[PDB]
This record gives structure tokens, sequence and C-alpha cells, in this order.
């Protein structure tokens, strides 16, 4: 339960939420609970333009995720995940940030490869099978770090 | 509102 973000992010995230967020309350729980969990995470606030055109200003969570120090080889990747104005009803939606990286830093045996598609978007399974009721952004960037991951050791 | 960051 301990908060890493300081007082004005904190702060800046009640005001920003309020207006924009059919469900506040979930909202900054859930946005404050992954900035907490994962350091390397920044929110900010910025204008999504839908399939249809329609620009709408939403959260957005982006940074650097890495593979831990774990005696594997580290890999990274740079997104940007956005939260709906229907969360939790509706899932975040996640893409590679395209600054800096190139796509093609990334091992085709990283199970991540799989779920990029040409435009940079991740299809990831949890947000495919998205559940309301019992899932939260955390768990969405648990499993984005676990396809990251080195494919395990074998003795072939 | 408008775009804003409170890092940047």
């Amino acid at each position: 339960g301990k908060i890493s973000v300081p007082e004005a992010v904190v702060n800046w995230l009640f005001k920003v939420i309020q207006p924009i967020y059919n469900d506040g309350r979930t909202t900054f729980h859930d946005s404050l609970a992954l900035l907490d969990n994962f350091h390397s995470l920044r929110p900010r606030t910025r204008v999504f333009t839908h399939s249809d055109g329609t620009p709408q200003l939403l959260l957005s969570i982006y940074g650097t995720i890495s593979t831990g120090e774990d005696g594997s080889s580290p890999h990274s990747i740079p997104v940007i995940m956005w939260v709906p104005s229907m969360y939790p009803v509706k899932p975040p939606f996640i893409s590679i940030n395209l600054e800096n990286f190139d796509m093609n830093t990334i091992s085709s045996s990283l199970p991540i490869q799989e779920y990029i598609d040409s435009n940079g978007w991740i299809a990831l399974p949890i947000l495919h099978a998205w559940d309301p009721a019992a899932m939260n952004l955390i768990m969405v960037v648990q499993e984005l770090m676990s396809l990251l991951h080195e494919p395990p050791q074998d003795q072939a | 509102q408008v775009p804003s960051d409170p890092y940047n």
C-alpha cells in the first residue's frame, strides 16, 4: 500500500479523472495502484483519436517496462497505455511508443512479439478476455511483463 | 480540459 508518487501527482490524478471517467473511483484506485507498483511509469492526459475521427482526452500511462535483474537477459519495451472513459467496463488499450524505439529490437523468440500488430498496438490476451468484475491495470502490465521475459531454459 | 502532465 506504499505510495511512490508525490503529492502533486495524486492531486493531479484527482483533478483530471473527475471530468472524464464514468467510474472515477475505480479509475483513480487502479491508476494509483499501477503507478505504485511500476515505478518506471508516469501519467499524463492526451487526446486519443478514435477510428471514426472523434478526439477524446484520456488518462494515459506511459514508460518503459523491463524484465527484472533475475539472471535472465534483460528486455525492455516502451509503451503507452490508455484508460477508456468507461473503464473498467471497457479494457485499457496499449501501444508501443515509437520514439527512439525500433520494433525490430524485439526477438521473434519473445512471446510478446506475437501480439504486436503492424501499427504498434499490443493485443494482449488479457485485454481480449477482459473481465470488468475481476481485472485491473496492474494485471495488464504484469501479463505484458511475463511476455517480455526470455522463454525458460530447456535442455534440448 | 486540455492535455496536461504533472511531470512536464
